[PDB]
């Protein structure tokens, strides 16, 4: 649920509403089979969540 | 949006704005830190 897109960041930035941000992409229940997540990248929510 | 004052970005299609060097300030948007001139100083990065 936490990101950091630039290096340096004092605290974790919370994802914004209507995205989120898994655990791991093998834990990730809805995501497209390209995206993969590191900890800088806020997903968007799924068409219908 | 621009890169508020004391970041800068030199690229196109960049999600993050790089912080400004010590020694060095930036206002709103801006594509490149400005070297402060002389009899001024910049203490820390990202200097507005």
């Amino acid at each position: 649920g936490y990101y950091t897109d630039v290096d340096g960041l004092p605290i974790q930035l919370p994802c914004k509403p209507g995205t989120f941000m898994p655990f791991d992409t093998a834990t990730a229940n809805l995501l497209d089979t390209g995206l993969t997540v590191d900890g800088t990248q806020c997903y968007t929510c799924q068409t219908g969540t | 949006k621009p890169c508020q004052p004391g970041r800068y970005q030199n690229s196109i299609g960049q999600r993050v704005c790089k912080p400004c060097d010590m020694g060095t300030y930036s206002r709103y948007g801006g594509e490149l830190c400005t070297k402060c001139p002389a009899g001024t100083v910049a203490s820390k990065t990202g200097s507005s």
